[PDB]
Formats: structure tokens, sequence, C-alpha cells
RNA sequence: AUCAGAAGAAAAGGUGUUAGUUCAUCUAGACAGCAGGACGGUGGCCAUGGAAGUCGGAAUCCGCUAAGGAGUGUGUAA
RNA sequence: GGAAGUCGGCAAAAUGCCACUGUCCCUAUCUACUAUCUAGCGAAACCACAGCCUGGGGAACGGGCCAGGCAAAAUCAGCGGGGCUUGUGGCAGUCAAGCGGCGACAUUGCUUUCCUAUCAUACCGAAGCAGAAUUCGGUAAGCGUUGGACCCACUAAUAGGGACUACUGAUGAAG
């Protein structure tokens, strides 16, 4: 069949006989259906409806609020950066780039980790380059050599989210 | 491709050729041997090696044959059987050797003239084989 | 029962409900 | 949390003044009573706003607002009313009646026809022939392109090859029968101007004469 | 596959039982019954 | 010509047989197939609702003409008795105790000339001449011994493999004393006997046969008049 | 309560019920329900095959007013 | 039928890639012995007391306790059984329901038996769903979820998971 064939069929033969009655009644009874859906359902499907109704309630509150306004083992267990290397540093834990967000600019910039300045946890972590919360790290800011503070936990989040010391 | 274009329906009969069995090539397509690797229409019967019978379709490999027909697993119709099977008429039948023909999935056989006797069952089901059969008893 | 669980809280629950309520009150005090 | 009728809301931003609007209508009624002359009592009828716009054009101001609200503002008792003998005038003062300033001859003679309203009696016995629909009772030399009207009619009409067809002869209206809402709506799609706008000039509350007759 | 426990299989089974299909069981017992 | 199918199979040369004197169709399956044959030949020749050896493939299991009909030794006495009762007197019926039971796949015959799979026994050749009253030629079509299935033949024409050479077509037609055509059927199905059934005035082909072939059979078998 | 009842998910949702708190109109007729009007410049302007308030971008103005939003949706190629 | 069983030619068979074979598909039948019963002879380990089951008893919840289900002598032969958690990341700014500076959603920045949470079969609602085929969702565990080295086919589909007494037959005293 060609192009909008059902539209042609609707035009040349009409829609269903009671179609307006069915859709009007469906448009009439969802108010009762919604409350029945909210009171009988249990579990994840309940919880998703719980949060999405709050979404629409807050939204409808804001659009209506706008309205009168219109009317008015010896191994590393944390992320690392690259005898002294007594412990094992996996290539998996190795981190090279960080998401450094400028304070004044307020833009998260992808910057390579030039090095780790100091680890507040222990000097051994700084020597081993163990990335932790509150550890100072220096990165190149030519495209923006500046220090920054980690605002995230690379062990859990898996991404080096840090804020520039500027 | 199983049970496809086989006209009517096949009565139940004894299972003669399990998986990994050797049959003679029955047509003059150029093949000599066929090797059963799988059987069409087998259910989830635990530890049941699928088996073939007259008028059945099986994935077969030309073990002995010209290299062009080899190297391609494809369905084949088992045209004869050595195990004794009873007709619904009551008489019990059996042939000397297990024979099969080389057929495309649609149902048209790839041969031009089949050799020796043909099972009356497969001639009933498969009109294409009945088109290309020499003697059926 | 008639339910999907047991209403009689086993004495472990009767044990640790009150103490965890006590830790909750201590948390508000802190 | 409570079973109640859900209220529909929109964003028209055209809500009426309510009490202020009633006060404005009362002020306009007082000014109309203070107008120069012609002391008319006639505001509206079954005709649409086009007739009212035409009437307002032939004047230099017909307006009534809420009926019996102007009378209440003036006051039925002669003490409250600024006019004379308004006690009987208020009884006659009802419905769509309002003052004007521009008359008697035009109102008596000029009566334009308009589409009928529900409740009246049909001026004739309109009949719709079967087959393809005739918008103007077969006056087209009323096309059959009424694709959406077929679904919007509800009456014995089916769409055959994209053409609305009345399977059985459906009498639209008959003379002497009360015009139902369905009958009036069906007649709206046709050219049935079964109405005539009238006026009321029984009396005139003249400033000096103060003789509002009951003619 | 429609299972023999299906209410509509059971429903149409009923209507077969109300044709000449069961009539050949009603008078069919009447055969012996006059003997 | 007609487009007809048995059950949902186009190979109506397998499931039925047709000559100038009678029509044999399969049993118990589609009586719609019987209706199709009856619709064109019901008032002219008998239409026998038969089986051969308890099978529906009677078309490929028998060979016959307007004069005589042959059946294999595999046919039962009951089915043979059925055929003789239904068939009229002028048609003779015989049991051919012959090497290759499937007579339809090896023998294609008309009222005057028959073509046989060379690998037949001499007594079979003698009885065919005795019964069919035709000259018997032990030749082959397109290099294939199955004359009956690869050579759909009638009184006014014949069809063979498209592969067979032009000189081979001329030899067969001259030895058959009838025009011949190298055509196809059922969209490349080369089993002409198994797809097309022909008498001297009507012909039936599978539903999957395209219009080009149907025009060809109409031309060669001249059914237009 | 279609599995009621005899601190953890918990924050939120329910056209379930009952009480209160703070605002609204109301015999100048409240809410709803109905009949009817719901207009004329104007198919305002770019935008386009066709966009006429309702595919799409800014105002979005005015005459009658008791009211008609350069328009609330459905819808029509329009 | 001849390695498809099994990690596999383990053990037989074939003799003294081909071929043979009950390893398997799938077991069946036959023979001897043990086995059972009878006459005789006749131990020991072990033994607080005993022996039905569900839940609960802070633990270790048990065989005794509690609350239930229940519960009719005596035996014979087999089998040995004994309130966590989930479907939705981290940094920064913006609102702002509101409360007492936070601030909720949103916005912008970068990087054997059982369970249902149902694969198939039954039904159902939606989708540019023309037909066919299919996608998503709902009720649903009645019923299936295969055969060979991540693969390669079959298949409607090859879904994801939890874990002395009893059991099975045989006699049996008695109102």
């Amino acid at each position: 069949p060609q192009n909008e064939y059902i539209e042609e069929s609707i035009r040349k033969h009409g829609r269903r006989f009671d179609h307006e009655e069915r859709k009007r009644k469906k448009a009439a009874r969802e108010a009762h259906d919604a409350s029945l859906y909210a009171q009988k359902t249990r579990g994840i499907k309940a919880k998703l409806y719980q949060e999405k109704r709050r979404k629409e309630k807050i939204q409808m509150k804001k659009t209506i609020k706008q309205h009168e306004e219109r009317n008015a083992k010896r191994m590393i267990t944390k992320a690392t950066f690259v005898k002294y290397e007594r412990f094992i540093r996996p290539m998996a834990l190795r981190q090279k780039k960080a998401n450094v967000t400028h304070k004044e600019l307020g833009v998260t910039m992808q910057l390579p980790i030039i090095g780790v300045k100091k680890n507040p946890q222990s000097p051994t972590y700084t020597q081993l380059g163990v990335l932790t919360k509150g550890t100072v790290i220096e990165v190149n800011v030519s495209e923006l050599g500046k220090y920054a503070q980690i605002t995230n936990n690379p062990e859990l989040d898996g991404c080096v989210n840090a804020l520039l010391l500027t | 491709r199983g049970r496809g274009a086989a006209s009517g329906t096949k009565y139940r009969m004894t299972l003669g050729l399990p998986v990994q069995a050797i049959m003679n090539c029955a047509d003059n397509s150029g093949a000599k041997n066929l090797y059963i690797v799988s059987v069409f229409g087998t259910g989830a019967r635990l530890n049941r090696l699928p088996a073939a019978s007259c008028g059945d379709m099986v994935l077969a490999t030309v073990k002995k044959g010209k290299p062009d027909l080899r190297k391609k697993i494809m369905p084949a119709i088992v045209v004869r059987q050595r195990k004794a099977w009873r007709r619904k008429d009551g008489v019990y039948l059996y042939f000397e050797d297990n024979a099969g023909v080389i057929v495309n999935p649609k149902g048209e056989m790839k041969g031009s003239a089949i050799t020796g006797p043909v099972a009356k069952e497969c001639a009933d089901l498969w009109p294409r084989i009945a088109s290309n059969a020499g003697t059926v008893v | 029962s008639l339910k999907k669980k047991s209403k009689r809280r086993t004495t472990r629950l009767r044990s640790r409900i009150e103490k965890k309520a006590a830790e909750s009150k201590r948390k508000q005090k802190r | 949390p409570k079973s109640r009728r859900s209220k529909v809301l929109t964003l028209a931003q055209t809500e009426k003044k309510g009490h202020e609007g009633k006060a404005a209508l009362f002020s306009g009624v007082q000014q109309s009573l203070d107008s120069f002359d012609y002391m008319w009592i006639f505001d509206v009828t079954n005709m649409r706003n086009t007739y009212l716009k035409r009437i307002r054009d032939d004047w230099k101001r017909i307006f009534m607002g809420k009926t019996k609200v102007m009378a209440k503002a003036l006051g039925h008792t002669p003490e409250e009313e600024h006019a004379e003998n308004v006690s009987k005038l208020t009884k006659l003062l009802h419905g769509a009646v309002g003052l004007l300033f521009t008359v008697i001859g035009y109102f008596e003679s000029f009566v334009q026809n308009d589409f009928a309203r529900a409740g009246a009696v049909a001026p004739f016995t309109h009949v719709i022939p079967a087959g393809p629909v005739y918008s103007r009772a077969g006056q087209i030399p009323l096309t059959h392109t009424l694709e959406p009207q077929v679904r919007q009619l509800g009456m014995p009409t089916v769409l055959k090859n994209g053409v609305v067809t009345l399977l059985a002869d459906f009498p639209l209206c008959t003379e002497g029968q009360q015009l139902d809402s369905r009958q009036t709506r069906l007649l709206k799609l046709f050219g049935i101007t079964a109405a005539e706008f009238k006026v009321g000039l029984l009396g005139y509350y003249s400033k000096k004469g103060a003789s509002v007759e009951f003619l | 596959t429609s299972g023999p426990r299906d209410n509509n299989r059971n429903k149409w089974a009923k209507k077969h039982l109300k044709k000449g299909k069961r009539a050949k069981n009603s008078n069919f017992s009447k055969f012996l019954k006059k003997k | 010509a007609l487009r007809a199918q048995f059950e949902n199979s186009n190979e109506i040369g397998v499931f039925s047989n047709l000559t100038n004197s009678y029509a044999l169709v399969a049993l118990g399956g589609s009586e719609n197939f019987y209706s199709v044959f009856e619709a064109e030949l019901g008032d002219v020749v008998p239409v026998v609702h038969t089986t051969i050896g308890g099978t529906r493939i009677i078309g490929r299991l028998t060979c016959g003409n307007r004069k005589g009909l042959l059946v294999p030794s595999s046919t039962t006495d009951n089915e043979l008795q059925h055929l003789r009762n239904s068939l009229p007197d002028p048609v003779k019926i015989q049991r051919v105790d012959e090497r290759l039971s499937a007579l339809g796949n090896i023998v294609a015959c008309n009222d005057y000339v028959a073509l046989v799979h060379p690998d037949i026994e001499r007594e079979t050749e003698e009885i065919i001449a005795d019964v069919l009253d035709v000259e018997v030629f032990r030749q082959t079509v397109a290099g294939n011994v199955l004359t009956g299935s690869y050579c759909a033949l009638s009184n006014q024409g014949a069809l063979v493999h498209p592969r067979t050479s032009i000189q081979e077509q001329d030899e067969l037609s001259s030895l058959l004393q009838v025009p011949l055509v190298a055509g196809t059927i059922n969209r490349g199905s080369d089993v002409i006997g198994a797809g097309l059934v022909v008498n001297d005035w009507c012909a039936f082909a599978g539903l999957d046969t395209t219009a080009t072939e149907l025009a060809v059979c109409e031309s060669i078998f001249k059914l237009q008049d």
C-alpha cells in the first residue's frame, strides 16, 4: 500500500462507527482508572508510578505557577596514576585523565592528570599516586600546570571528577 | 523447510536411521554416500538421538561424492529403510539398504533419475520424488 | 497468616527494633 | 484522597470581573438612564451578534447586561428609582431590554431573518432526500465533500466511497413541532433562516413626559 | 495449542452434542430399548 | 488452459490422469480437485475418483489413452475392480507385471504413438502395443529415461525439456508425427508430465504456472477453437 | 482493607473516609445542568504546494459590549 | 545405526580412514549363585531417656518448651532420606513546594519439589498493526524448556532461580 493508505481509507470509508463513543468514554474514566491503578498496584511498577506522578504534580504546579505570573595480597585497592613499588598496581586501576571543572568558569573540562600533588590519606598514597577524596592533583591547563582538588570518589564513581583550585 | 511441500501427512512408522548414519545415494545426481547430522521435527526427548525413516527429511552431508556437492550440509529425503516398518495395511516391509535422495529445502529433488525401489510412503508424500521415481512398491 | 509474611516479629526483631530506635534518637540528639 | 469532580483548567486569562463587572453594568445602566432621549427598552433576541452589531451601528448604545440587574440597580420602588412610576416599569423591565441613543420605524419594519433557535416551531416541513447529502436542499447547480460532517452528524448517514449517504429519508423538521437542540443543530448545517429579529417599544421613559406606556 | 480444558473448546463441544451428532445416540439407544 | 492445484500442490500431473476418454483423480483428499475436473469434463468423459495402491499419486502410477489404461502390479484387486466398474466398456484395463512399476514416470502415450523408458521388458512392450494399439519407440527425452514425466504429450502436440537440443526436438517431433515445443512450467519446473495434464481438447496446469507458458501450451495444443 | 488490624525501605501517590485550618462566589440567582450567543476589521504580519486562531516565529491590537482569547483542543490539503 | 555415551574406544567385539562392537539411542530375554523362607547354631558395635510434623522460643534454635497439625495394637520386605536485597552514576550552577541557609522533582554544562522476576503455548491492551511477520506491555507457573564439539543445528521454546522415624509396597487382631 502507498504512502498514507490508512488516511486514504479513513477519508474514503470513514472511521469506526462507535470510535468517538469509545474514545470519549476512555477519556471519561481514566480519572477512576488512575486512582484504581494507584491503590491496587504493588512493587516496582507501583514505585515507578509513584515517582512519575510526583513528576507531573510538580510540573503542573510550576506551569500553573507560571500562569498567574503571565496573568499578573600486596596490591593496590584504589585508583592509581603513573623497591618503591612493593604493591601491585593494576592497569585496571590506572587513571590518566580527569574531569576537572573550573570554579569561576563552571565548565567540566577533560584534562589529563599531569601528576598527584599530595594525598591527604597518607604520604605512601601520594608516592604511589593513589587517587582519593581531598587529594591535590596538578594538571595541564594550557587549553583552559595548575592544582585541583578531587570532589568525587574515584574508587566508587569510577570517574575522576575534580574541581579546579582556582 | 521441514514437512514442507510434502502434500498430505505421514503416518507414524518405525525409526530406522539415527544421527550419524550412512545411506546410499539413490539418484543419479552424482553422489555416493550421505551422512546424517540432524533430523527435522524432533522434540525435547531427553537423551534421544534423532532418527530418520522413509519419507523423512534430514540434514545430510555427502561423505563420498564430488567436492562441489560436498562441504555444504543440506536436507535429504530418506527414500528407503532397512528396519522393518509396518504399514497401516498391516504388512511389514523392509529393504536391503538404507537409501536417500538429495533434495533442496523446497521439495524439488536435485537428481534426475533415482535407482531401485522407492518406499510407497515417500512417493505418496513427495510428488516431486513421485515425479522422478522409477519403481515404487 | 493469610499474608505473604509473618506478622509475629521474631524475638530478634523485637530485640533490634528497639535498639535501632535508640540509635535513631541518639542520632537526632547529636 | 477524596472523591470529587475533577475541575478542568485552561489558560484563557479572560476571567470576568464578577462583582466589579456587575458594578460596571449598574454604572452603565445609570448612565443609559441619564442618556439624552429615545428611551428604548430592547437589547437582544435569538439572533446572533451580527444583528446586534448591525443594530449598534445604526445608533450614536444598546446594552442590557444581566437582565433584572439594571432594574435592581435602579430599584423597583419609585423612591430608589430616579424615574417616575418605575414600580410598574420594573415588572415590564425583564429579559433582553436596554436603552439606546441614535428608531421606531426601523425596529417596526427592518426585521432580518436568521437561523432558528431551539424551542420555536418550524416554518415548514423540511425533508432531506436520500442518497448524497444536499447542504442547501438541492440548490447547488451543496457538494458531497462533507467528509468530516458524516462522522459529526450521528443521524442515519454512512460514508460510501467517501460520500455521505442518508440510507433512509430523514425529515429534518416539520411545521408545528418544537425545534429540538438536535433539530436546530442539524438545521444549522443548512440554510434555514426560520427566525425574525423583533424589538420592543411599548413605552418611553422621557425626561419630561415620564410616560412609559405598556403598548 | 488450544487445550481440552479450554472453556471455548468445551463450549463448542456442547453445540456438537446438540446436533444430529447426539441424535444418533438418542434413538440409537432406543434400538435396544424396544427389545 | 486452466490453473488448478491439488490441495496446495501445483504438480497436478502427479495427482491425476487425463485422456480423451476418461479422467482419474485422487480420493479422500480435495474433492475440490474432483470439482475442477468435473467442471470442464463432467458431461463428456467419466471422472473416476480412484486410487492406485492406496496412494494419491495415481497420475504418475498409471498410463493410458482413449483406448486402454494400464496399472502396475502393486494395485489391489479391489482398486482394479473399482476402476473397471466405473470405467466404460470401450476402455480396456490391464495389470502390467513390468520392471519399473511406475508406469506414468516411464511411459507417455497418445492414441497413436507412445514413448517409453528404454529399460522396459519385451513382454511389456508387446502388451502395450496390444492394448494401446500404438507404435512403441524405446527412446529418451533430453537424455533422461523418464519419458512420461519429462514429456507431456497429447494428440495435437508435445512439451519437453527446454534443455534438449533443437535437433533432438526435431527428431522427436518427426518420429511422433506431431508438432513439439521445448517449454517450461510452474516457474522453472522441468517436470512437464508432472505439472501439465493434456487431452486433445482441454489441458490443466498448476496454479504457479505463469501466463507466458500458458500462452505457449495454448498455442501448441490449440485449445482456442 | 481481592489477603485489614490487634525504627528499614518512608519520600511520595490514592475520584477511599471523617474532621478541622485558610481563602472564594452566592435569591444583583451560587455550582452544575441546560438552550443561545461565543462577533465583525481579519485569511493581522513573515512563513507555503496547501497554514484561514489550532504544521510553524514575534507581538497578538482594536468597534459593539453582557462576551467573543490575532485563540482552549479536536479536525480539515486548505 | 555403529562412538551419537563418557573428559575418553573404560570393558568386551573384531585376529588368534576402513572394520567390528548393547559404550549409547533403549533396553529386552535366558543361566548359575547370593538373595528370601524353613530345621539347627548364633555374635558385636552401641545404649542418659526417647523417637510424627509446621512455626516460635535473643543463641544453637532442639527431640523434650510454647502454639498448632494431629494421634489406634502387632508386624513383613525394599530405599537408606534423616525486615538485608533489586530499575535508573559523579561534579557544578539555576530555579524554588516550602521550611529554617538549605531546599524536592526538573534545567544546563564533560565523560524430586518449589518460586515468578514468563523463553514457548492460552488470552489480553497498545503501535503506520493493510495481510503476513513482528515490537512493547498486562493476567498467567497448567504445561514444556533438545540433541552434538562460546559455538551448530533441530525445535513452539531451547527462561531465570531456591531447596529410631520417614518413604514405598505387604499382612494384620478388634469393637
